[PDB]
């Protein structure tokens, strides 16, 4: 009941046989309230006594994985958002933080299905072109070099003879969250607009 | 469909449930249902309204409890009634805290307001130790015991410790 | 509660600071000692025009060897120029947009670029291969970072929004030494040549000199009533010029704990957007945000000269480490070198 | 503490503390600092190339 | 329904032991009526004393999850369409609308697989160029930049000097449509063609 | 059954209205006073040939500072022209094809565009990054958008197909207040500068003036026999000019509840496709299917002048919202600023 | 009755309702309203640059 | 990794055909020259080519020697 060596949590009506000390991980979890004895519960199976908790059993899989085995590795058929939302219910801040980090990592490494990309132009004279093209940044993809004509020195060897245009599969819009707007940022933005 | 209608319906049930839970009982509704409800309201952001309700709830509860035991405290054995009633009020505040941590961790801090547990203790401070006659009677009882202790006879040390503890 | 007593105590302490400053406020010999000859008329020539930017140039910063400056243009691109040949050593595509600050490392092997993304990007100028790779994405800033200067190769402060300036350990990547206490978005950040005190100018118009080890506001200069744009330490580290939206540049001094001198024109309404001291520090180059910059005598406050020739505002100034030329990162998308 | 208008006391406490050693630190006359600045500037006027007409050969900006 | 607050259903042969409160979240729900007694309801199983809902429990899971905790997360292996079709059978309008949005969001991301790309052409002079290249609308892609010689404001610095093609992938995120029978739209289409 | 009553009552109601309107009908002193304040000839020159567009421009909306001019072309591009420099602050590609309306928010932070998608795209013109991220693609139109206008930067009224001109909450994307009663498609939509009434011009050739809070139609003005092209509310919030496929433009006054004046010239049989009031309201700029536009003296009912210099129809007009000059968005892919 | 041209009672009812208040709206004669408009326009004629050509340094389209 | 193979119009077929194994062509642009409109001089084209590498940070197994730093800074200026 309130205390047992192993407890059968009927999450989604499905038994999870978990041992006390794993539930004893974080005091502010609901599971801690289940471990301690101070009767305010009347919800359980009316034929066994197993505590019926009205929550998803599917994402409690990863939740209990993190709880009982330290580190979280989610099943790659379960959307991480459900893991975060179910972790909210059992109130474990460390796992919530790590799930947010995982969501941001997933979006950074893969958000190119909605083709999220960053593009820059880098004018360069024909001469130093090979240098900054070869030494171009790691992680950025060169996209197009475009000649620009001139009437300077018979049209060639002007300080601007080319426009390199590169991209970046990362994006600065939220991977789940990002830098949010503020009034002073808007002030500087419109200051630079003019 | 009216989401807010459903919200104030479940929040009315929560008002009655919270009043029962603070009044104390173990036959009451399961803690799991109330926990689920409160977390969903804070996540969906009805909880702000709930906060304006719940703080108000706290106030009325003190008014519907504290005044009463004050009348019982003045009638006889002031410290003992105050101690048992403070114990009930503490357990009520602790369990209303446990029903909902979500509001304290983010929304309470975001409001730049202090803990609802702290707010309940503040309302109790206003009711008991800042109210003139109750403070005077508490001081007189403490004075009687400390004077008898000065005489040399053994006194109820535990009650004095309890009173001093509630003061801090 | 205790708010009233501490408010009164702070009031009397501040009045004591004021009385100490005014009591030790002697006549500034500078304007008095005009028997010393003026700087006369000196006008620099644009020897080099570094026309390699399309977007507006926000921050320019000469390197430690005063040949390899780093400029940031607002689109999000860093250009490390070679000013002796007008050839770009690098042209870094930055994930950040709206970059306002670029800083060169003491070793000359790192560059710190800051935008509104709340990320201080630390790009390695040279990796083992030879490309330009980001060393560290210093993340964890409450607001945008407005300016930053390297304390070390694993230490750097970031004058950021929301009143913070925390020193970051670049190796670990977490902020290490907090510098809270400001009441505005800390825009400016000036390092003294001693590098043990940095003065930060925010939108509260108060220049807070912070001790970079203990981390409390060593001195709190005031006298501006408009947000401080740029602060330039004197080459000795004992005084600094301060600019703001007012047309008055205030030369403050650490010894007197108060402004020594003013550089103001009632015939100019443009805010002082950039301040810089020459090799001797005798010239005060007043960057004006209209389309051009001026330069005053830092000891007489007269017209040393005017560097004009940009059709859009000079948003930042920089001076060589031998003071032998001044570059003007302007908003006409040019960096002009004036010898 | 949060009952004294939600931790507003700490900022004033810090202000008083930080004003203490600012009152304590050495104070110097304005004339002295001014004269020091002139001494350094005049001593370095020759080696500040802005103040001196740069010959056509020595600088990497007429090179 | 007047007994056993933890009312036990037999949805698709699965015993769902669920509280009255969750089901009574949205009275617009077929099940809200089962929370109360009514005489027409004569659907029952007398082998377990639990009433019958002859719908599969495979998609009843996310529906019950949403209805219990005002939000659902569908698995990455379970059909959103099946959750939707199970959804109207209990008649929860908001849930159905949200699942429609999710479905159309997914299908927009899979209309990418057919060769469907929206293309646009912008015009730019050399100065402003990178400004749109940098601050261009998120979710698109740069595809081509062509310099076309000019005699009006000769060559460089002419507005018509550079043409920048951009593109994204065709999407039906809030919905897709193949025709609008409104006549005036057709009239304007004919007018604007030539 | 009961409809027999409802029609006759309506039949007599209109009769009463006629009796009222004919009672309110007096001689218009404006045409009488064509001797007072003669406008004479008006000659203007185009000084900004903004030619970034390469397809027929459909709508514009000058900013609330008369500097940022949002102009849409049916190819699927918006240009936020910097009218003071002939530069493109933003070129925005739209996923919707054949946009016809662009509404500029009162803050210059949001923009609205409606095309043949039944979707009102609301684009955040500025984010923390600087890129133009779409705020909300408002869905819920049962027909094609023809015109939209912001009330607040989170509330917006649109004019859509299938007798719908509902008012949407931007945040939810839900049409809070669905206004119904038109018998045809709703093309035009003009807001009063009182921000309390919006006049919807539908295909039934009747301008229904609506309250903005809840469903209630203030008036049903009708002088045209052809569907309304455009409606321009007077800067006084008391009357509006209305154009249609007929060569007649009509001025409808709220106080008189009838057509105050007519604007037609045998010289021009082309339908007035665009109407716009001057800063004073004295002049009325009318764009034409004819390959140039004209200007009436709105209180003389005569052609105050002609703005020629196009070779394709001027499908939209815009006037600076302090009155300085006129943008003529033609189908020739040019915008011309006649000053 | 929704078999009467699909419940035309509602649309006819709202048509009559909308026709009602048009009469109760003020009726102020054409001449006086026109006088108001000419007063506004002539009073604002000096502040309309279209009717009042203005210098090149105070208009943004010649500056 | 990206490289810019400078190639004259005559030679162009060689490096395109003899394109290295594992490398992928990415862009080809023309360029003028001092003689006769740009072609036939010694150069008409830049062929930008790219290879792809398994991602591993540089300088995590090798630290440059002092002579290497001297040579790099000599080449940079």
């Amino acid at each position: 009941g309130s205390v047992s060596k192993w407890v059968r949590l009927n999450v989604g009506g499905t038994y999870f046989l978990t041992t006390r000390q794993t539930l004893c991980r974080d005091p502010k979890s609901f599971l801690y309230r289940l471990c301690q004895a101070d009767p305010d519960l009347d919800s359980d199976k009316d034929e066994t006594g197993a505590y019926l908790i009205d929550r998803d059993p599917t994402y409690f899989g990863p939740v209990l994985n993190y709880l009982r085995h330290g580190k979280l590795v989610i099943n790659k058929d379960l959307a991480e958002e459900g893991v975060l939302e179910e972790a909210e219910f059992y109130n474990i801040t460390s796992l919530i933080k790590l799930v947010k980090d995982k969501i941001r990592e997933r979006d950074s490494k893969t958000s190119q299905v909605p083709v999220k990309h960053v593009y820059r132009v880098l004018q360069c004279q024909e001469e130093e072109l090979t240098q900054m093209v070869s030494t171009m940044s790691d992680g950025w993809k060169f996209e197009q070099l475009v000649s620009i004509g001139s009437s300077y020195n018979y049209g060639n060897e002007d300080q601007a003879e080319f426009l390199c245009v590169v991209s970046k599969e990362l994006h600065n819009t939220p991977y789940g969250t990002a830098s949010e707007p503020s009034e002073k940022a808007k002030i500087l933005q419109e200051r630079g607009s003019r | 469909t009216m989401d807010e209608k459903y919200v104030n319906s479940i929040w009315d049930l929560l008002k009655n449930a919270i009043q029962e839970i603070q009044r104390k009982n173990n036959s009451g509704l399961s803690f799991e249902e109330l926990y689920r409800n409160a977390y969903t309201m804070v996540l969906h952001k009805h909880g702000e309204k709930l906060y304006t309700g719940l703080r108000e709830v706290v106030t009325e509860h003190l008014i519907n409890k504290v005044r009463e035991d004050v009348l019982n405290s003045l009638n006889n054995n002031f410290l003992q009634t105050l101690n048992q009633a403070w114990n009930d009020h503490q357990t009520a505040m602790v369990m209303i805290r446990d029903i909902l941590m979500y509001m304290d961790r983010v929304y309470v801090q975001q409001n730049n307001v202090e803990n609802v547990y702290n707010l309940g203790l503040i309302i109790f401070r206003d009711q008991v130790v800042r109210y003139g006659c109750i403070r005077d009677h508490l001081r007189q009882t403490l004075l009687d015991m400390i004077a008898r202790e000065r005489k040399g006879e053994v006194v109820d040390r535990g009650a004095i410790r309890n009173a001093c503890q509630m003061l801090m | 509660s205790e708010l009233d007593q501490l408010r009164q105590e702070a009031e009397q302490l501040k009045n004591q600071i004021r009385d100490a400053r005014k009591a030790c406020a002697d006549a500034t010999l500078s304007q008095i000692t005009n028997n010393i000859d003026p700087v006369g008329r000196i006008q620099m020539r644009t020897r080099r025009t570094l026309r390699g930017h399309l977007a507006k140039i926000y921050a320019m910063h000469w390197g430690t060897d005063s040949r390899l400056l780093v400029s940031a243009s607002q689109d999000g691109k860093l250009i490390i120029w070679d000013s002796y040949t007008t050839n770009k050593v690098h042209a870094i595509p930055l994930r950040s947009s709206w970059v306002m600050t670029c800083a060169y490392a003491p070793s000359g092997n790192y560059v710190a670029c800051g935008g509104l993304d709340n990320i201080c990007s630390i790009y390695n100028l040279k990796t083992r291969e030879g490309n330009v790779r980001v060393s560290r994405e210093l993340a964890g800033h409450t607001g945008y970072l407005s300016c930053c200067r390297f304390l070390d190769d694993n230490q750097i402060v970031t004058s950021s929004g929301d009143t913070t300036c925390a020193l970051w350990d670049i190796e670990t990547g977490q902020q290490t030494t907090t510098f809270t206490g400001h009441t505005g978005d800390v825009m400016s950040l000036s390092l003294a040549p001693d590098t043990r005190l940095f003065v930060s100018g925010a939108c509260d118009a108060s220049a807070k000199l912070w001790d970079v080890r203990e981390g409390m506001c060593r001195q709190t200069f005031t006298g501006h009533e408009s947000d401080i744009n740029a602060i330039c330490f004197f080459p000795n580290g004992n005084a600094f010029a301060t600019g703001s939206d007012d047309a008055t540049c205030r030369l403050f001094d650490l010894r007197a704990d108060q402004e020594l001198m003013t550089y103001s024109h009632d015939n100019i309404i443009c805010g002082i957007t950039s301040v810089s001291f020459s090799k001797s520090g005798r010239l005060l180059l007043a960057g004006y945000d209209d389309f051009n910059c001026n330069v005053w005598d830092a000891l007489k406050a007269d017209r040393a000269g005017v560097l004009a020739g940009h059709d859009n505002r000079v948003s930042c100034l920089g001076v060589t480490d031998d003071g032998m030329a001044v570059a003007t990162g302007s908003w006409d998308s040019f960096l002009k070198i004036w010898n | 503490m949060a009952s004294n208008n939600t931790a507003s006391i700490a900022q004033a406490r810090k202000l008083v503390e930080q004003l203490k050693m600012e009152a304590n630190i050495d104070r110097i006359k304005v004339s002295k600092a001014a004269a020091d600045l002139m001494a350094y500037c005049e001593a370095h006027a020759k080696e500040d190339p802005l103040l001196t007409p740069v010959p056509a050969s020595e600088n990497p900006f007429r090179e």
